[PDB]
């Protein structure tokens, strides 16, 4: 396939960029980000246009393009 | 100021 570059913005305004294929499940991006922050993956929620990114979402499914932004927040009360 | 960080994610 071919790759797009996504920018992941943290609560402290820091950024890590990820190159990902249009068909790759975004679980792998979440794991890498959490690993690099040194926190459990389940302590974080990952949002695209404010909507929750699921483990089996792909960039194609979400309509993501080159240089789109993902925001990371702490997980919230409830489901 | 932080340097640029780009990580390549592989498929399955």
């Amino acid at each position: 396939g071919e790759y797009i570059k996504l920018k992941v913005i943290g609560q402290d305004s820091s950024e890590i960029h990820f190159k990902v294929k249009m068909t790759t499940h975004l679980k792998k991006l979440k794991e890498s980000y959490a690993q690099r922050q040194g926190v459990p993956m389940n302590s974080l929620r990952f949002l695209f246009e404010g909507q929750r990114i699921a483990d089996n979402h792909t960039p194609k499914e979400l309509g993501m393009e080159e240089e789109d932004v993902i925001e990371v927040y702490q997980e919230q009360t409830g489901g | 100021e932080a340097e640029e960080r780009v990580v390549v994610i592989s498929s399955s």
